[PDB]
């Protein structure tokens, strides 16, 4: 599961058995993270973090796990939040640059290819490492649809109806799997992905947490943004009521 | 014009198993005459000869860039260089310099060594080869040169009557040229020998 | 220079004279214009005589890299876009007007490019300063489908015109056929002017001229 | 170890040791605090002297007449810090003619020093900074680590025995929104008091004071100007 | 003495004492940590590319996981190894093809795309600092003057043209598969060749799959455009198997 | 982003020896067969193309490549390599051509060509070539056969070979190459060589073959070789 | 040259004259100005003929590599943009005006003009130097949802009028119709073309 | 990175630099190599490395480079690092002809290499050259010559020197012989072959086993040679017919 000394050190470097275990180990960074949650409705995509206070001296509504890349575009991190930055702002130079060229917003497709040859990059040589994060990139439009996407370390990126990364990525995808999204409206989807949030927290490990949530789709006209106080805490307190 | 400033006249003739090559010895600026001594031919090999005609400068710097440049492929070569060979070379040498070209016109007159071959050319300033089975010109005189060699030039010339021909071609058009002449030069290459002359040319 | 460009039934042909001129003076009667780019490609020059010499040598040069690398027959069009995304990038520079002919698994092609780096695909072209007499020429008794024989007359009629009626050409009319099955490079096909005949003898006796100096250097 | 000499090498357990080493260097000096009201930002940090013959060493910078910084760890990269963050601000106001927003300016950081961690020989910065700033958002507090993260908060401490001043402020975070200014330094002081071993308190010498807000532009008061803020003192309690 | 290493010769692609770059040999091991296998075929009318589609979850867009990738309207190909790994060879295979064509003026050939990707390999095999790409590159094809064909290319930057075959976990097996079926001459029409690479498939990985569980992708004579058959398609030719 | 190492990766070891050429020629030592025969009015080169399948496609790639007109090449070692010397070779091959107008002299192209093999043995971030390669040319109405190899060093052969049982192959020619013969008899001691050292049978598949004369160079098509193969 | 787009329902139509002139000689009197960026995007060309044809090739390349990225045929609105950038980065060393127009599923028929490197979306768009003599036809003769018919003789009309006044405009007209179902490439000779007052 | 470095332009704790000693271990199996310099001329002989029945012999010379109109050079050591010196050695004497327009006085293009090879031991963290050299030459100044150059890039002028295999042997048996200011040519070929003739391997010589080239001053021009087959047959049996007429 690990190599020691030597083939594990570079990520120029194979390992005996074909791996390259310099991204593996930042694939472990994000895996320490906490949960960071996003499913596809019929109408658009929701976003759900759970986001872990390490003090209560700090803000509510800082370390910000959601961001807008474009108008259209939502992003999702989990992992080095550092490193999550960089990849956001990478992500929102890209959408500029396509808009820059070709007069129109990104396929949200084609931004999650475009942001995954460059974390993929950094798999490839000594001289760097790779990204210690994951991210969902989620999007809607009466054309193309609901859209929802997640890249990793290693610069793979697949399509989703429902994702999840960090901490309890398993514990999150069986809950979702009981969720027919396909036909479910976005605003039942967030009293979903909030009660998500909860059952995956442990609230015996981990001290406390805030719950971040995020919107895009037809209600809010396909701008990415996000869900207000009042939305936020009736799915707060369905997530707590039927926690039972 | 840029060629007029200095002036100068190089010709090359061909013979029965043989090659000419001349050039007149003035060094001058414009107005007036500097030296009467000086060098316009200078040889590449042995039985190998280029001659120089425009602005003394890149007369003296072609020739000692293209010596430069002679000596290494004599020595990366195992062998003595053949006169399409040097064509080509110096053809390179002035096309390099496409857009600020040096001014100067060169002839190239000599023996192929091993085969005997005689070979003549003359080159643009930006490096354009002319070959011809029986002479090439250049310099101020061009049109006086012409007007000779046509007249004068005959297909299969022994060595003795060729140089007699290649000098009254020299000597005549140069004494129609303002900025030619103090003197003619005149290299008879034979595979035997080589012969060198001054001529009694017109000194005004 | 006259060079002029023609496609027949079973292939093409390109014509050239053989002039070159230093200033107004013709400095070369017998100069090659009609050069070689690949077995069954070829290319006319017509301008800046070192430009149109380079331009074309390089091509060839690329074109038998391209070759080797690919083990296919050339390709004319290839040929043509490598030549104008060349001299485009030299902005007309480098002055070199070329009519390139060839053929392909295509069939046969002809393409005419300037020194700017447009080009065009035509059935029959002519470039130079006696461009307007070949092309006059051709568009007169040009016909599509025509068989070779009265496809290399009507080129030779189109640079003999170029060359009797411009000043910046004469000599041979150089030919080029290109057929599926081969290329005939036939130089000095036609040769309109014969002056080499005279009755004028001007030697002079060894010893007329005087002399100063002599050395030899035996060998 | 040999998963800690460079910062292009992550650990097994998917961490970035050097990161963390250079985070060891900010927990070496000496503690500063910072904190806010809903009109003032107010930045407490303790100077310290190697020995009685030279003097303190300076805590508190200038970045720009809104924003002001209090340095922990290396020198040399503090300052390197700040002359990127008034580089930043000069460009801002050359550009725009408005001073930069506190937040953009920090997230410029965050990108900065994410930079060095992720290339081979680079390193990471070796300075913890603790950032009051005013603009059209109200005061901000805001802390950077050698790690590229950084943290929007009402009330931080950094340094040495910041732990004692964390716990001071975590007591009284909801009192700050509605202090008046000389509550406000007061409870700054009282925090930075509580790193100090029992023997020692806070003296004329040795604290810096830095404060900017809806009043007034960033001014840092060091020894006579200090005073007035000292003068006033509930005491040293246990 | 064979297997023998000395100095970083298991680290950076450097000689051992034998002479070979372990780093390589170990880009071919990365290709089976895929999990995958991919099987081309060649007829006389059509060449044919087939892998297994494996989706963990519902939750998975089924529709973006895909080998299957479009180089050239008339060049495909099938990827087999680290799926980021592919990506990057197939983004840098349509720039290499669309250079081409701004170059030269025509469609690139199957053999020119398969050398050129094959040629940058060689450099990640040359240079210190960068590891070679863990995936595998089938390319298929029709070229207007030699018929069907069939390359692929490696990390080793071999590359060559096939009449069949395979690439992954289960390459060995499948080769030896494709050999038996070549030894007896049959009517390569453009089912015999579908299935020819599907029943490989089928065989040595031992399923019998539903239509949804694999991917093929074809190119035909009088088709030269790249088309994956979709879930109808391919239905057909599994109900036709079973006859 | 990226900037490549800066040091060398070939260094002298205590006993005066650069391993990693060493190394280099074991990669060479240990690949398919190769013999080149200069033979009085032409130059042979023949090797063993055996791909050990029948899914390969035999016609697909070559190993016996031109260069120029004139100029041919083989290798045994690493054909990804070689593929990187043969674009080097044939570009310089064309900058001469460029330069003089006279076909290259077979001699230079092969200084020309292990001097870039030089390179490789010096240059920082980089491993050296693992190919030996065998130049057959025609200029001046003389045939020339040339080996250069990962050292940058070059010799001149009157018939040498390589790869798989080089040193039996090199005794084979010793005894059976003579001064003088023709052409078509080089053909036969060159895939003479190639049998001593080959494994299965020979089909016109399994070996390639290309010549050189006063018409230039080119490889021996299919059926040419099936007429030498008895 | 005269150049000349029309918008209808279906998709587009693209015309245009024939010739390439150097001074007042005709070099070539059968040139087609139309063309292809993708396979239902093309372009009408004007201006320097090496500098025109330099950015065609550049703009079909990049459509190209987009369209492949996409996996999607190009939005004509992406085609004009990138035609619109290249003549804007270098509108002091490039001389050609272009008009792009085609047809996609996201948004029917488009007409683009992008001179100078400018972008705007008209009805129906005319360049090139004839297209001085015709500003005056094409304002009366011009009615909004013209059938693709309808469409072909406007342009038609409009560049014949325009060839016989202008100097730098003869030869054929080249016309394209292009919609969903694909591209009609037609070509008017000399005795089809249509016939006005001409004393 | 780092890592991999094998750090070859560094001090070894003695104050010697390794690469460059481990290079002269090089030298040692390579070819013998000696120079002698006489009144009326200069000479290098060497043992040719490169022999074999199926050897074509195309080139003049083996280890023997003309760099110059009055300047030779024979070689030890990697031979296709001493490629890319005499190459360098061609062009550096070429500069200073197209500079001054008279030929580079000898210890010049010597020092000039030196300071290449120099460069490679101090900076750039490349391995150095393996290769000795030896210069022969004539120039206006100091008129015949004779040169050596170390991997080292250190020089010094030799009346007789030998670098190679057996080299120590060598040197003190031309020590023992050279006769200083009363040496001729035909005195220092005759040693020459004596010298080669112990200190070779294969122990009978031949004409194919070694290389000799003459620096002469003929005619106000400096002429030189490699001497033919025939020339060396000659001079291996003269010492030959002499080592018969030793003992009574
Ligand atoms: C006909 C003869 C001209 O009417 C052709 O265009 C011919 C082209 C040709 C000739 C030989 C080989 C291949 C193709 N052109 C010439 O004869 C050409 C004349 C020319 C001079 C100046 C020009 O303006 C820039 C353009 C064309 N010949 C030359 O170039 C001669 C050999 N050299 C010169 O006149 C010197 N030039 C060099 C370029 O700069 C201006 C002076
Ligand atoms: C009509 C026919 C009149 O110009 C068109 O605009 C036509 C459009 C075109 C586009 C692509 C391919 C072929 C034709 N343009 C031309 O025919 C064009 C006219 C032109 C020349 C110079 C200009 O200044 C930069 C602008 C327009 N003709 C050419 O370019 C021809 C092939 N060559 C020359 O005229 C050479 N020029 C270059 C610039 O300096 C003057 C000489
Ligand atoms: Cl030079
Ligand atoms: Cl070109
Ligand atoms: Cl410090
Ligand atoms: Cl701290
Ligand atoms: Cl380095
Ligand atoms: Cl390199
Ligand atoms: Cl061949
Ligand atoms: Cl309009
Ligand atoms: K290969
Ligand atoms: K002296």
């Amino acid at each position: 599961s690990s190599i020691g000394t030597g083939y594990d050190l570079s990520a120029s470097t194979f390992s005996p058995d074909g791996r390259v275990f310099q991204v593996e180990y930042a694939m472990k960074a994000v895996e320490n993270s906490s949960t960071a949650i996003g499913i596809r409705c019929k109408d658009g995509v929701v976003f759900g973090v759970e986001k872990l206070v390490l003090s209560k001296l700090y803000e509510e509504g800082s370390n910000k796990r959601l961001f807008n890349v474009d108008r259209h575009v939502g992003m999702a991190v989990a992992g080095l939040l550092a490193d999550a930055r960089s990849l956001a702002d990478i992500a929102r130079e890209e959408a500029s640059n396509f808009r820059s060229n070709f007069g129109y917003n990104i396929p949200l497709k084609h931004l999650a290819d475009r942001v995954a040859m460059y974390v993929h990059a950094y798999t490839l040589y000594s001289a760097v490492r790779p990204f210690g994060c994951s991210f969902m990139l989620g999007s809607y439009s009466a054309n193309d649809g609901a859209q929802l996407y997640m890249i990793d370390p290693s610069g793979v990126s697949y399509g989703y109806w429902g994702c999840a990364i960090g901490k309890a990525r398993q514990a999150a995808k069986t809950e979702i799997e009981k969720l027919q999204m396909k036909e479910m409206t976005c605003r039942d989807v967030v009293k979903e992905v909030a009660k998500i949030i909860y059952i995956v927290h442990d609230e015996v490990k981990d001290k406390a947490f805030e719950l971040e949530l995020s919107w895009v789709g037809e209600l809010t006209k396909g701008r990415h943004e996000i869900v207000p106080k009042d939305i936020r805490e009736e799915a707060e307190k369905y997530a707590k009521e039927s926690l039972k | 014009s840029i060629m007029s400033y200095n002036g100068g006249a190089v010709m090359a003739m061909k013979g029965k198993n043989c090659v000419a090559i001349a050039a007149d010895r003035r060094f001058g600026i414009q107005a007036q005459m500097v030296t009467t001594d000086f060098q316009k031919i200078f040889p590449m090999g042995d039985r190998l000869y280029i001659g120089l005609a425009g602005l003394a400068t890149d007369v003296q710097t072609v020739a000692q860039r293209l010596k430069f440049r002679l000596n290494l492929y004599e020595l990366k070569e195992g062998r003595q260089i053949k006169p399409y060979t040097l064509m080509s070379m110096v053809a390179n040498l002035l096309y390099e310099k496409r857009f600020g070209p040096y001014y100067t016109e060169p002839v190239i007159a000599g023996l192929d060594p091993k085969t005997f071959k005689p070979f003549i050319c003359s080159l643009d300033l930006i490096g354009c080869p002319m070959v011809t089975d029986d002479f090439v010109v250049s310099g101020t005189c061009s049109e006086q040169m012409y007007g000779m060699c046509e007249s004068l030039w005959e297909p299969n010339m022994d060595p003795e009557h060729l140089f007699e021909t290649i000098s009254q071609a020299m000597l005549n058009a140069v004494d129609r040229d303002a900025v030619s002449g103090m003197g003619v030069i005149v290299h008879v290459i034979e595979k035997d020998k080589i012969t060198t002359r001054t001529l009694k040319a017109r000194m005004d | 220079t006259t060079i002029a460009g023609l496609v027949f039934r079973d292939g093409v042909i390109l014509g050239a004279d053989t002039r070159a001129t230093n200033d107004s003076v013709v400095a070369d009667k017998s100069c090659e214009k009609i050069h070689f780019i690949a077995p069954k490609i070829y290319c006319c020059g017509a301008g800046v005589a070192a430009d149109t010499e380079m331009t074309t040598r390089m091509a060839a040069s690329k074109m038998e890299l391209h070759a080797l690398s690919t083990g296919r027959e050339p390709r004319v069009a290839t040929v043509t876009r490598i030549l104008r995304q060349t001299l485009f990038r030299y902005q007309g520079h480098v002055g070199a007007s070329l009519v390139v002919g060839g053929v392909d698994l295509n069939g046969p092609q002809l393409y005419e490019v300037h020194p700017h780096g447009s080009y065009s695909r035509l059935p029959f072209t002519a470039l130079g300063s006696g461009q307007g007499a070949a092309v006059a020429l051709l568009e007169d008794r040009f016909q599509p489908n025509m068989t070779l024989e009265a496809a290399q007359e009507l080129l030779v009629e189109a640079i003999t015109a170029g060359i009797l009626s411009d000043l910046g050409s004469g000599g041979n009319v150089d030919a080029c056929v290109i057929t599926a099955g081969g290329a005939k490079l036939q130089r000095a096909l036609s040769t309109p002017t014969e002056p080499v005949q005279r009755a004028g003898r001007y030697r002079f006796a060894p010893g007329t001229t005087p002399v100063l100096t002599r050395e030899v250097r035996p060998l | 170890n040999q998963y800690d000499n460079d910062v292009t090498v992550w650990s097994p357990q998917g961490r970035i040791h050097q990161i963390e080493y250079a985070m060891e260097a900010v927990k070496q000096g000496s503690a500063t605090v910072g904190l806010k009201s809903k009109t003032h930002a107010v930045l407490v940090a303790l100077k310290r002297a190697q020995s009685e013959l030279a003097a303190h060493q300076k805590k508190i910078l200038h970045v720009d007449n809104h924003i002001g910084i209090s340095i922990a760890g290396l020198t040399a990269d503090a300052r390197l810090l700040c002359n990127f963050m008034r580089q930043e601000c000069l460009d801002s106001r050359f550009v725009f003619d408005r001073p930069l927003p506190v937040s953009r300016l920090v997230s410029l950081i965050g990108s900065k020093t994410q930079i060095p961690t992720q290339r081979y020989g680079r390193r990471p910065y070796g300075v913890g900074l603790l950032i009051a700033g005013y603009d059209d958002m109200g005061p901000h507090i805001f802390q950077t680590c050698p790690s590229a993260n950084y943290f929007d908060c009402r009330a931080m401490s950094i340094g040495a025995r910041s732990q004692s001043a964390r716990t001071y402020l975590e007591r009284h975070m909801s009192e700050f929104m509605e202090c008046n200014l000389d509550e406000l330094v007061k409870h700054g002081l009282r925090a930075l008091r509580e790193t100090l071993p029992a023997e020692q308190d806070l003296t004329t010498k040795n604290v810096s004071i830095g404060i900017v807000g809806k009043d007034l532009e960033f001014t840092i008061y060091d020894d006579d100007d200090v005073s007035p803020f000292l003068d006033g003192l509930e005491e040293r309690p246990q | 003495s064979r297997g023998s290493s000395a100095g970083f010769d298991r680290h950076i692609t450097i000689f051992s004492p034998e002479g070979r770059l372990y780093q390589v040999e170990y880009a071919f091991k990365a290709i089976n940590q895929g999990g995958l296998t991919s099987v081309a075929v060649r007829g006389k009318d059509c060449a044919v590319i087939v892998t297994q589609k494996k989706v963990p979850d519902k939750l998975l867009d089924s529709s973006t996981v895909t080998h299957l990738f479009k180089i050239t309207e008339s060049i495909g190909c099938v990827m087999t190894g680290m799926t980021a790994d592919s990506r990057s060879q197939v983004q840098r295979a349509r720039y290499e093809a669309a250079n081409w064509k701004y170059k030269y003026g025509y469609e690139i050939p199957v053999d020119m795309l398969c050398k050129r990707i094959a040629d940058i390999s060689q450099v990640y095999t040359q240079n210190a600092e960068m590891r070679p790409l863990g995936c595998c590159m089938i390319l298929i094809g029709i070229d207007e003057e030699q018929g069907p064909q069939v390359y692929k290319c490696d990390p080793a930057g071999y590359y060559c043209g096939f009449k069949a075959t395979a690439a992954g976990v289960k390459q060995t097996e499948s080769t030896s598969f494709l050999e038996k079926k070549v030894k007896k001459k049959f009517d390569w029409t453009f089912e015999q060749t579908v299935e020819t690479a599907i029943t490989c498939l089928s065989t040595v990985l031992s399923i019998d799959f539903k239509p949804s569980e694999i991917e093929v992708g074809v190119v035909t004579v009088e088709n030269p455009k790249f088309r994956i058959l979709t879930e109808a398609e391919i239905d057909a030719h599994l109900v036709a198997l079973a006859e | 982003a990226k900037r490549g190492y800066s040091f060398s990766l070939t260094t002298f070891s205590p006993s005066g020896k650069l391993v990693q050429i060493e190394y280099a020629l074991a990669a060479v030592a240990g690949g398919a067969p190769s013999v080149g025969i200069k033979a009085a009015n032409g130059v042979v080169l023949a090797t063993e193309k055996k791909q050990k399948s029948i899914l390969y496609d035999e016609r697909s790639v070559h190993k016996v490549e031109p260069i120029t007109k004139h100029i041919g090449l083989v290798y045994s070692g690493m054909g990804p390599d070689y593929r990187v010397l043969v674009h080097r070779a044939r570009k310089l091959a064309q900058q001469y051509y460029l330069v003089y107008q006279e076909p290259i002299p077979t001699a230079q192209l092969v200084q020309r060509v292990a001097s870039v093999m030089q390179e490789y043995t010096q240059s920082g971030g980089v491993r050296p070539f693992g190919v030996s390669l065998l130049i057959c040319g025609w200029n001046e109405g003389r045939p020339y056969l040339f080996q250069s190899d990962p050292s940058g060093a070059y010799f001149a052969w009157k018939a040498t070979a390589m790869g798989k049982n080089y040193v039996n192959g090199k005794t084979f020619l010793e005894k059976r190459y003579n001064e003088d013969l023709e052409l078509e008899d080089a053909i036969h001691t060159a895939i003479l060589t190639l049998k001593e050292s080959f494994e299965g049978q020979m089909t016109e598949d399994n070996i390639e073959v290309g010549i050189c004369n006063e018409a230039g160079f080119r490889r021996l098509t299919p059926t040419e070789v099936r007429d030498y193969l008895a | 040259t005269t150049i000349m787009a029309v918008e209808f329902d279906g998709g587009v139509v693209v015309g245009s004259d024939s010739r390439v002139s150097a001074g007042t000689a005709v070099v070539n009197r059968v040139f087609d100005k139309l063309s292809p960026l993708h396979q239902r995007i093309f372009c009408a060309l004007s201006g320097s003929a090496a500098d025109a044809q330099a950015i065609a090739d550049m703009a079909a390349y990049q459509l190209e590599l987009h369209g492949l990225e996409l996996e999607e045929p190009p939005l004509v609105l992406a085609a004009a943009n990138v035609v619109k950038n290249i003549s804007y980065k270098y509108r002091e060393d490039l001389l050609a005006h272009l008009i792009v127009a085609g047809w996609d599923q996201r948004e029917g028929g488009q007409v683009y003009g992008t001179m100078g490197g400018m972008l705007i979306r008209q009805p129906f768009t005319i360049g090139g130097s004839g297209s001085s003599y015709i500003y005056g036809y094409v304002d009366a003769a011009y009615k909004p949802g013209m059938t693709p018919e309808e469409c072909r003789r406007f342009t038609t009309n409009a560049i014949t009028l325009a060839m016989n006044r202008d100097g730098s405009s003869g030869g054929v007209i080249y016309l394209v119709t292009i919609t969903a179902a694909g591209v009609d490439h037609r070509v008017i000779l000399g005795d089809e073309l249509p016939k006005f007052y001409d004393e | 990175s780092r890592r991999y470095d094998s750090r070859t332009t560094i001090f070894s704790p003695e104050g010697r630099l390794y690469q460059v000693e481990y290079a002269m271990e090089a030298i040692g199996h390579a070819g013998t190599c000696l120079g002698i310099l006489a009144n009326d001329g200069v000479l290098l002989a060497a043992e040719r490395r490169n022999i074999h029945k199926l050897l074509d012999e195309v080139f003049f010379s083996e280890k023997i480079y003309k760099l110059n109109e009055d300047m030779a050079c024979s070689v030890a050591g990697i031979t296709s690092d001493a490629n890319v010196l005499t190459n360098e050695l061609r062009l550096i004497a070429q500069r200073y002809l197209l500079q001054y327009q008279e030929p580079i006085p000898c210890e010049q293009l010597v020092t000039a290499l030196c300071d290449i090879k120099q460069a490679y031991t101090q900076f750039g963290g490349k391995r150095p050259f393996g290769v000795s050299l030896l210069y022969i030459g004539w120039d206006k100044h100091y008129g015949f010559q004779l040169y050596q150059s170390d991997p080292s890039g250190n020089y010094g002028g030799w009346k007789a020197t030998c670098i190679g295999n057996n080299s120590a042997a060598a040197v003190s048996m031309l020590k023992q012989d050279y006769k200083e200011g009363e040496m001729t040519l035909k005195s220092a070929l005759a040693l020459a072959v004596k010298v080669l003739n112990k200190t070779m391997d294969v122990s009978k010589l031949s004409a194919e086993k070694v290389e000799i080239a003459t620096l002469t001053r003929e005619s106000g021009k400096t002429v030189i040679r490699v001497l033919k087959q025939k020339e060396v047959e000659q001079l291996i049996k003269k010492h030959e017919e002499e080592e018969a007429k030793a003992e009574r």
